[PDB]
Protein backbone atom coordinates (compact mmCIF):
# COMPACT_ATOMS: atom_id res chain seq x y z
CA UNK A 1 0.00 0.00 0.00
CA UNK A 2 1.42 3.59 -0.78
CA UNK A 3 -0.15 5.87 1.45
CA UNK A 4 -0.02 9.91 0.49
CA UNK A 5 -1.29 11.88 3.34
CA UNK A 6 -0.83 15.70 2.69
CA UNK A 7 -1.53 19.13 4.37
CA UNK A 8 -2.05 22.96 2.74
CA UNK A 9 -0.91 25.74 5.29
CA UNK A 10 -0.78 29.20 4.42
CA UNK A 11 2.37 30.66 6.23
CA UNK A 12 4.26 33.66 5.40
CA UNK A 13 7.45 33.18 6.63
CA UNK A 14 10.72 34.24 5.23
CA UNK A 15 13.11 31.02 5.33
CA UNK A 16 12.38 28.08 7.69
CA UNK A 17 10.27 25.91 8.54
CA UNK A 18 7.62 27.60 11.03
CA UNK A 19 6.77 26.31 14.74
CA UNK A 20 3.39 25.06 14.90
CA UNK A 21 1.09 22.14 14.74
CA UNK A 22 -0.79 20.54 11.69
CA UNK A 23 -2.08 16.90 11.40
CA UNK A 24 -1.98 15.52 7.81
CA UNK A 25 -4.40 14.25 6.48
CA UNK A 26 -4.71 11.44 4.07
CA UNK A 27 -5.00 11.74 0.83
CA UNK A 28 -4.89 9.12 -1.66
CA UNK A 29 -4.16 5.19 -1.31
CA UNK A 30 -2.00 3.52 -4.25
CA UNK A 31 -2.19 0.01 -5.05
CA UNK A 32 1.46 -0.28 -6.07
CA UNK A 33 2.67 -3.60 -4.98
CA UNK A 34 6.25 -2.41 -6.12
CA UNK A 35 9.28 -2.21 -4.23
CA UNK A 36 11.04 1.09 -3.37
CA UNK A 37 14.16 2.21 -1.92
CA UNK A 38 14.60 5.56 -3.61
CA UNK A 39 13.35 8.82 -4.74
CA UNK A 40 14.07 12.12 -5.99
CA UNK A 41 12.12 15.40 -6.36
CA UNK A 42 11.17 16.98 -9.49
CA UNK A 43 11.46 20.36 -9.95
CA UNK A 44 10.44 22.72 -12.84
CA UNK A 45 12.66 25.37 -14.52
CA UNK A 46 12.07 29.00 -15.32
CA UNK A 47 13.01 29.40 -19.12
CA UNK A 48 13.62 33.29 -21.03
CA UNK B 1 -14.83 -14.18 -44.84
CA UNK B 2 -18.12 -14.50 -47.09
CA UNK B 3 -21.99 -13.66 -45.69
CA UNK B 4 -22.80 -16.71 -47.35
CA UNK B 5 -20.07 -19.16 -45.78
CA UNK B 6 -21.47 -21.52 -42.95
CA UNK B 7 -21.59 -21.34 -39.79
CA UNK B 8 -17.83 -23.19 -39.39
CA UNK B 9 -16.18 -20.50 -41.52
CA UNK B 10 -17.84 -17.71 -40.53
CA UNK B 11 -16.27 -14.86 -38.95
CA UNK B 12 -16.36 -14.98 -35.01
CA UNK B 13 -15.38 -12.45 -32.46
CA UNK B 14 -13.18 -13.78 -29.33
CA UNK B 15 -12.38 -11.79 -26.09
CA UNK B 16 -10.51 -13.61 -23.31
CA UNK B 17 -10.41 -11.84 -20.50
CA UNK B 18 -7.54 -13.32 -18.02
CA UNK B 19 -7.60 -12.88 -14.27
CA UNK B 20 -4.21 -13.00 -12.00
CA UNK B 21 -3.86 -12.38 -8.19
CA UNK B 22 -0.78 -11.09 -7.42
CA UNK B 23 0.91 -9.92 -4.36
CA UNK B 24 -0.20 -6.32 -4.78
CA UNK B 25 -3.83 -5.15 -3.61
CA UNK B 26 -6.87 -6.13 -5.95
CA UNK B 27 -7.90 -2.97 -7.34
CA UNK B 28 -10.49 -4.75 -9.89
CA UNK B 29 -13.36 -5.65 -7.71
CA UNK B 30 -17.13 -6.42 -8.37
CA UNK B 31 -19.72 -4.68 -7.73
CA UNK B 32 -20.70 -4.89 -4.16
CA UNK B 33 -24.24 -5.42 -4.12
CA UNK B 34 -26.05 -3.17 -1.39
CA UNK B 35 -28.79 -3.84 0.66
CA UNK B 36 -31.24 -0.95 1.46
CA UNK B 37 -30.69 1.18 4.88
CA UNK B 38 -32.92 0.08 7.71
CA UNK B 39 -32.61 2.26 10.97
CA UNK B 40 -33.56 2.15 14.72
CA UNK B 41 -33.81 -1.68 14.55
CA UNK B 42 -31.15 -4.19 15.76
CA UNK B 43 -29.36 -5.08 12.49
CA UNK B 44 -26.32 -7.16 11.49
CA UNK B 45 -24.42 -4.65 9.72
CA UNK B 46 -21.26 -4.80 7.15
CA UNK B 47 -19.88 -1.46 6.26
CA UNK B 48 -17.02 -1.30 3.81
CA UNK B 49 -15.76 -4.66 5.48
C1 LIG C 1 13.96 -4.18 -2.44
O1 LIG C 1 15.11 -3.48 -2.98
C2 LIG C 1 16.29 -3.55 -2.16
C3 LIG C 1 17.35 -2.72 -2.85
O2 LIG C 1 17.26 -2.85 -4.26
C4 LIG C 1 16.70 -5.00 -1.96
O3 LIG C 1 17.83 -5.06 -1.09
C5 LIG C 1 15.55 -5.79 -1.36
O4 LIG C 1 15.90 -7.17 -1.24
C6 LIG C 1 14.30 -5.66 -2.23
N1 LIG C 1 13.18 -6.37 -1.64
C7 LIG C 1 12.36 -7.16 -2.35
C8 LIG C 1 11.26 -7.82 -1.58
O5 LIG C 1 12.50 -7.33 -3.56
Amino acid sequence: YFKIYSKHTPINLVRDLPQGFSALEPLVDLPIGINITRFQTLLALHRS
Amino acid sequence: FQPTNGVGYQPYRVVVLSFELLHAPATVCGPKKSTNLVKNKCVNFNFNG
